[PDB]
């Protein structure tokens, strides 16, 4: 996601958090002390009511069930009676870090990424709608990852620091993550009028890109539209897979966005008679137009900024990474080539 | 130094000679024109750090002192401002805004 | 015979305390021989 | 391993140049398609890297003497060999009765590389290794002294071989100044696959070139794929064609009576999908460069780990467990936030 | 023919290089030439008609 | 048995069991779109897709919804049963030609 | 200005699966 | 859509088989079906290749690493049923039986020929054992192996590949150990020099072309592609099936107007190639065997909540 | 940092000002008077610069608290100038009122 | 620096085809490509193997350190 | 809805608005005034 960060399993082994243990969390914690140092997700060690740590290190499978049948046991000493044992457990998904490229000349270059640890991985990996902010160029630059560590400072990391919270610039108030390269000469051609698609691939299409299994449960069913056309046939256009995007990740509750805006293609490259210039979105769906660096770039009134002005940031974010997924599983499947002809 | 080649057909060894001094200039001024922009940043954050935005909506320093009365004379996010006066695009969307 | 020498090629042996170089050409520059042993290898 | 180059200057041949190969002949593909290849990363494909594709080595040669610090001509006190005092024994899965390592023995940090008896101390002791990055023993050379013989062993040099397979982050470049990162070491069953039945050694991003105007990688794609199907080597010096005999025609031409697409495009099909793609794709053989690393590139991640005596702070390291520093532009930029407790 | 020089691989050439290095000379001058201003000038100190 | 191979994702499906998602470990492209070719086939399947959420962990994930008449796990069962039978005709027909050969 | 050399006696040297030179 | 409508439909078409390379079409199956047997055949069909090296010495100019590598890249000419898998989870001693691992050894000590013909540039004269090839590699069977391999020895698929090369008084002395692996894992276990397909091409002509157009037409097109006709003189399609899909006809202006060039496009032309240990057809088999076990392996799994 | 230990004084301003010789010498763990630090056994000189009431040093424990080299915050000691000096830090004023 | 034993992307074994190779062009009198298709090299992948080797071991082999020049 | 919140460190975040662009005033074009960086120095 644009808003994630990819963590290598070698640092997610070794940086722990600590877990006061509770009623609420006794089995997750059990388990992680279970789990031990290097199994993840785990955990290093043990503090207990007396403020004293113990090394889950050296220890064999049967030592660990043991400690960890111990973690909630009540209080036999009036002066600690107040506490509760603390579980340094291992770096997870339901975590945030903060990310820092140096210089950092603002504070969009140190933001609140959430956590995905990718099994395999030996370095960071970024969504390229992040590069924008941090100036970062894949070439071998480095960034830091830093892990808050206690609840103030998670609050303030997903909530004031995060990166969904800085999509506009303080210096001019316009926009400073969006989509590049692969994805804008996908949208070109997925948009295209020339674009079909039988019931098949588009259904195949959305799911791949919605990912419904996640917090924008707008619907614990996924919407999809009439096709396009009837007969002979049954097809659906591109236009409408951003129609349907756009339909299962805004709020059910809420009418759709209306935007009449431009790209920067002229309607003389489309032919005759062509509209293609003009971008028009009624009631959420797309009715005219192609999709461009304009409307999905960093980019002041296309239809991500519109979207991040009419439903909030989180919507807007999650439009941003599910088009990222659409465009990157549409050039996947027709990919785009450049040659001595052109 | 005007080269009718192009980079499709080729260059003339004329072209390309002239070509090359095109190519070294930026990277020349470069190395001997740049001015740093660090300290002069640091500076104003080192003299900036704790003026802020105070209950009251003036622009305080830490210590008190009040540098504004009001953030640009009316107290706008400019993070929040892209569509205050999009009166079109706030009347399309009406009822969402609502 | 733990030694080779870097001129002459002679493989030749040394003690405590002994000429650090090779007894035919008299060259003081001497390889460290490969002798028989296991070194195991992963075949990727 | 090294190959000629197809597409060659024939100075190439004047200099001598293949007596120091300084590269190979891949295949490559411009295509958008894994989405891992924007911003001038670059594929590699998996199973090519598998079968040797780019593969490379890494020397270094360090110099023991024990004569470092004894004042000149002085009594020798440090011997290369064992003592017979009480010592770990572990020691020899590393070395030799002599005190010296095998030749071939894999060598991590910490491992012993060198065992001598200290006279001072009345204990044998050892030279570990140091690098973070473990490696084979390849020559230990005995160092002797003139000044006619009498001197024993003072002066050793071990040379060490370090595998460098290519990992994500390697930089590979054509010789045309398009330099990449590798991004991803993609599955072959992954990668687009061709009408004729191939995949593509690298993929690099059709965006990678209009800012960049390299318009002479195009050509050495036509003109190398031209030169691998006919058996010929094809003469790329400057200035040999021009506006009425371009070489896009010439290549072209002879891909045509090769029986492939004249403009140098290939049809091809998904990985994923198994689907042909929407367009031709162009393919071609062009010689391709592995970048050497410049960089300690190597990851660090602390927890805790070892202070500083006077500030209490985390040690500056890595290679101990030092602590990464936030300084004065992060800080301002967590006041910038208005994040009190991420400062704190 | 009698044409302007073509590209070869020289692959016959180039191997049986690599095995007999040659008694004579080498075989890239043009590599020789290109070190001459060192090797020149060095050789400058000594030779000479004047000692 | 192995319970860790196939999981319901209890966060994406319905009440009525016509509407689920399933996460399956050790699979990518060559399972999951043959089996989406399959279950789509089906004319009770009313949505139908699958995806990979990352190239790094061995995951696939389907989604399948039902028009009301067979629940979405009868689908699932029904497409796996239609692509070994698939298998099935595709290895015979092979068989004879090889043999007429 | 001579043009670059024409190499003489170029054929076939690619068919489709399932066939070779001499099917041609 | 039905099981029973496409075994009606479903046809094979078996061009060329060999016992190194087969040519064949699957007609009329959907394109994510031939796609799963294509990447199953390159990458999930287990095969035997050495994985674990074992150097005694070494004093070549090769390096271990490497000379370790391309002994695993020698396909072995052994029957994969033959063989268990290995478990990964067993130390070293129990983890290697003989339903588990082949062991190879390799032993050459390279020495000075006297008798070299005086002026000699061949190695084979002047040395002694130069040069190590992988029918080399000597197969040494352990336990009940010496019974069961007994009428098929374990070969290299593939004798005369060079494997290092020597000068006097250097020597190579290794075993291997060789198991069941699969290319996804390795490139070194899979068990094609390549299966892929390309999907028939179809050229349809959009309206007659006759006469001087026809031999032009024709001649756009590798020979026997295009065949005119004696009586209309108008050119039709003998056999798009030959067709490399150059689309030069594009090129001419008077063609561009009156071809579409498309395919059938459930129509895929298979070539499998094997890279030595198992016939095409029998690695086409395993593909169709271990999709259909993928299915039902999932068939069979309890749906955990 | 752990939220299970909590601290109920707070600092709430800092004070500037000067050390007198009365305060020092009343705060003061030891005088040290020995050039030398250490002796033949690499101990600590009494009375010299390591002289453990300043503080456990090595694997001695503090002779002003008993703790060991982890726990023991160390403790400040005096040197007496037999003959006043100027502050060096202050010169430039004392040099004004003069 | 000696024969690769597979194609880099075919997969196709070339390591048996060096030797060959150098045969068909030293002694038939063949060029390049004639002697490459006569391998059974087809696709360019393949041919590119064998037509750009370069055996720099043959250099290397002539220091040997265990022999008496 | 678009007020600035109390609490917004206002102060450091002109600092980088004008720190951090200026870093694109690093080299130059080619009255007759001082330009980029050495003006916003002066
Ligand atoms: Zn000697
Ligand atoms: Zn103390
Ligand atoms: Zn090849």
């Amino acid at each position: 996601e644009t808003n994630e960060i990819g963590v290598p399993p070698v640092f997610a082994v070794k940086l722990t958090y600590p877990e006061p243990v509770t009623a609420y969390n006794i089995a997750e914690l059990r388990q992680a002390v279970i789990n031990g140092p290097d199994k993840w997700p785990g955990a290093t060690q043990i503090q207990n009511e007396d403020g004293s740590l113990v090394s889950l290190i050296g220890m064999s499978v049967e030592q660990r069930k043991a400690l960890a049948n111990q973690l909630l046991t009540p209080s036999s000493n009036v002066s600690t009676h107040t506490l509760n044992k603390k579980v340094y457990r291992h770096i997870k998904n339901r975590d945030v870090v903060l990310m820092n490229r140096q210089p950092t000349l603002h504070k969009a270059s140190m933001m609140g990424h959430k956590v995905r640890v990718l099994p395999n991985e030996k370095t960071l990996r970024l969504h390229y709608a992040n590069t924008g902010a941090y100036n970062a160029d894949f070439d071998g630059d480095e960034m830091n990852m830093h892990f808050p560590q206690n609840e103030n400072a998670r609050a303030e990391a997903l909530n004031l620091a995060n990166t969904d919270s800085q999509y506009l610039t303080p210096t001019s108030g316009s926009p400073v993550r969006g989509l590049i390269q692969d994805h804008i000469s996908a949208g070109v051609w997925l948009t295209s009028k020339d674009s079909f698609f039988t019931r098949e691939q588009y259904q195949q299409y959305i799911y791949g890109c919605i990912r419904p299994e996640d917090g924008h449960t707008t619907r614990s069913k996924i919407v999809t539209l009439p096709p396009t056309i009837f007969k002979p046939y049954p097809l659906w256009t591109g236009k409408q897979i951003i129609t349907t995007v756009l339909l299962n990740v805004t709020p059910p509750d809420m009418p759709g966005i209306n935007l009449i805006s431009k790209n920067k293609i002229k309607n003389e490259y489309w032919g005759k008679g062509s509209l293609e210039n003009e971008v028009l979105f009624k009631d959420g769906a797309l009715l005219c137009g192609i999709l461009d660096k304009s409307q999905y770039g960093a980019s002041k009134y296309g239809i991500v900024h519109s979207l991040h002005e009419v439903y909030g940031p989180e919507v807007a974010a999650k439009v941003l990474s599910v088009l990222g997924r659409l465009f990157t599983n549409y050039i996947t499947a027709t990919a785009f080539t450049c040659g001595m002809d052109d | 130094g005007y080269v009718k080649g192009r980079f499709y057909s080729g260059i003339k060894p004329q072209e390309y000679y002239f070509h090359c001094m095109a190519g070294r200039e930026g990277l020349i001024d470069t190395a001997v024109k740049t001015s740093r922009s660090g300290y002069l940043q640091r500076c104003l954050t080192k003299q900036l750090e704790g003026v802020h935005v105070s209950y009251d909506n003036s622009i305080r320093d830490a210590d008190g002192t009040l540098v504004q009365f009001m953030y640009g004379g009316d107290a706008i996010d400019i993070t929040k401002e892209s569509h205050m006066t999009q009166f079109e695009f706030c009347l399309d969307n009406y009822y969402a805004l609502l | 015979l733990k030694y080779i020498c870097a001129e002459c090629s002679s493989k030749l042996s040394l003690s405590r305390t002994d000429a650090v170089r090779c007894k035919d050409c008299g060259h003081r520059i001497l390889l460290k021989a490969r002798t028989k042993r296991l070194v195991q290898f992963e075949a990727r | 391993t090294g190959q000629t180059p197809i597409v060659k200057a024939n100075l190439y041949d004047d200099y001598g140049m293949d007596n120091f190969p300084n590269g190979f002949n891949a295949v490559v593909a411009v295509i958008s398609y894994t989405g891992y290849d924007m911003d001038d990363a670059m594929i590699i494909n998996k199973s090519a890297d598998e079968r040797g594709f780019g593969y490379g080595t890494m020397y270094k040669t360090e110099k023991v003497d024990l004569a470092l610090n004894r004042n000149r001509g002085d009594p020798i006190t440090q011997h290369f060999g064992f003592g017979n005092d009480e010592w770990p024994k572990e020691w020899l899965e590393k070395l030799d009765e002599d005190g010296l390592p095998y030749i071939g023995t894999y060598v991590e940090e910490g491992d012993p590389i060198c065992a001598y008896f200290d006279d001072t101390l009345n204990k044998t002791k050892i030279k570990t290794y140091h690098s973070s990055e473990p490696a084979y023993i390849e020559e230990v050379n005995l160092i002797g002294d003139e000044s006619n013989k009498f001197q024993e062993l003072q002066t050793v040099s071990i040379k060490y071989r370090i595998r460098r397979t290519p990992q994500i982050g390697d930089k590979f470049s054509s010789r045309h100044g398009q330099k990449g990162v590798c991004s991803r070491k993609w599955p072959t069953i992954d990668m687009p696959f061709s009408e004729t039945g191939i995949q593509p050694d690298i993929i690099i991003n059709p965006h990678a070139f209009p800012s960049r105007m390299t318009i002479g990688m195009f050509v050495e794609s036509l003109a190398g794929k031209a030169g691998a199907l006919h058996g010929i080597a094809q003469d790329s010096t400057p200035w040999i064609f021009n506006e009425d005999d371009t070489p896009a025609d010439y290549f072209g031409e002879q891909l045509a009576k090769a029986g492939y697409n004249y403009h140098g495009n290939e049809p091809m099909y998904s990985g994923a999908t198994g689907e042909e793609l929407r367009a031709d794709i162009y393919v071609g053989v062009v010689y391709y460069q592995r970048l050497r690393h410049m960089v300690n590139d190597k990851f660090q991640v602390r927890s805790t780990g070892p202070v500083n005596s006077l500030t209490m702070q985390p040690v500056k390291g890595r290679k101990r467990h030092g602590g990464i520093r936030v300084g004065e532009m992060e800080r301002d930029a967590l006041i910038g936030h208005g994040t009190s407790f991420l400062l704190q | 023919p009698g044409q302007a020089r073509t590209a070869d691989f020289r692959t016959l050439e180039r191997e049986s290089r690599f095995i007999n290095p040659p008694k004579d000379k080498s075989a890239f001058p043009l590599l020789q030439e290109a070190v001459q201003p060192h090797i020149g000038s060095f050789n400058a100190l000594t030779e000479g008609p004047d000692g | 048995p192995d319970r860790e191979k196939i999981k319901l994702l209890t966060q994406a499906t319905s009440e009525d069991g016509t509407s689920a998602s399933f996460q399956i470990v050790e699979e990518d492209h060559t399972l999951g779109n043959a089996l989406r070719y399959v279950i789509m086939k089906n004319p009770d399947v009313e949505f139908c897709g699958y995806s990979i959420p990352h190239p790094s962990e061995n995951l696939l994930n389907i989604r399948i919804q039902t028009y009301g008449e067979t629940t979405a796990v009868d689908a699932l069962q029904k497409g796996l049963k239609d692509l070994m039978d698939l298998c099935d005709v595709v290895e015979s027909k092979f068989t004879e030609k090889i043999k007429s050969m | 200005r001579k043009d670059v050399p024409k190499v003489e006696g170029l054929k076939l040297e690619h068919f489709a699966t399932g066939y070779d030179a001499e099917d041609f | 859509w039905n099981v029973e409508k496409f075994k009606k439909d479903f046809e094979v078409n078996i061009s060329s088989l060999d016992a190194r390379e087969a040519n064949f079409d699957l007609i009329n199956i959907d394109t994510s079906i031939a796609n799963a047997f294509r990447r199953i055949m390159i990458s999930e069909v287990p095969s035997v290749a050495a994985e674990y090296v074992y150097f005694f010495n070494n004093t070549s100019v090769i390096q271990d690493e490497v000379l370790a590598h391309r002994i695993g890249l020698v396909p072995l000419k052994v029957d994969p049923d033959m063989l268990t898998w290995v478990d990964s989870n067993l130390p070293d001693d129990e983890k290697f039986t003989d339903e588990n691992t082949i062991v190879l050894s390799l032993n050459v000590k390279c020495t000075r020929n006297p008798d070299a013909p005086k002026g000699s540039t061949d190695p084979k004269e002047l040395y002694n054992n130069a040069h190590v090839y992988a029918r080399d590699l000597k197969f040494e069977p352990q336990g009940r192996q010496s019974t069961t391999f007994a009428d098929c020895p374990v070969v290299p698929a593939d004798p005369d590949i060079l494997l290092a090369k020597l000068r006097p008084g250097q020597e190579i002395s290794l075993k291997a150990h060789c198991i069941l692996g699969i290319g996804g894992d390795h490139a070194k276990f899979s068990p094609v020099s390549t299966a892929s397909y390309r999907l028939l091409p179809q050229i349809n002509i959009l309206q007659p072309i006759k006469g001087e157009s026809a031999r032009r037409f024709q001649k756009c097109f590798p020979p026997g592609v295009i065949g005119i006709d004696e009586g209309s003189d108008e050119a039709y399609v003998k056999d798009a099936r030959k067709d490399t899909v150059s689309r030069e006809v594009l090129r001419y202006e008077e063609f561009a107007d009156k071809v579409k060039l498309g395919r059938v496009r459930n129509h895929f032309i298979f070539n499998v190639e094997s890279a030595g240990a198992m016939t095409p057809e029998e690695i086409f088999f395993k593909s169709v065997r271990i999709l259909k076990n993928k299915a039902e392996y999932l068939k069979n799994c309890p749906i955990t909540q | 940092m752990d939220i299970s230990k909590p601290v109920g004084s707070e600092i709430t301003s800092v004070d500037f000002g000067i050390l007198t010789a009365k305060e020092i010498r009343n705060l003061s763990a030891k005088q040290i008077t020995n050039p030398t630090v250490l002796d033949n056994l690499g101990h600590p000189v009494s009375g010299g610069l390591y002289d453990l009431a300043l503080g456990a040093f090595l694997r001695n424990l503090c002779s002003t608290c008993g703790l060991d080299e982890k726990f023991c915050p160390g403790h400040q000691g005096h040197i007496e100038l037999p003959v006043p000096c100027y502050n060096p830090l202050f010169f430039n004023q004392l040099y004004i009122y003069l | 620096m000696i024969v690769p034993v597979r194609c880099f992307s075919c997969g196709k074994v070339v390591g048996d085809k060096w030797e060959s190779y150098l045969n068909l062009l030293q002694e038939d009198e063949l060029d390049e490509g004639t002697a490459l298709s006569r391998l059974g090299l087809k696709r360019y992948c393949c041919r590119r193997m064998i037509l750009t080797h370069v055996d720099l071991i043959e250099k290397f082999l002539r220091y040997n350190p265990l022999e008496k020049r | 809805r678009s007020l600035i919140n109390p609490g917004e460190a206002v102060g450091i975040i002109a600092s980088q608005s004008v720190g951090e662009p200026s870093t694109q005033m690093t080299l130059n074009t080619f009255a007759n005034v001082t330009l980029g960086i050495p003006r916003l120095r002066e």
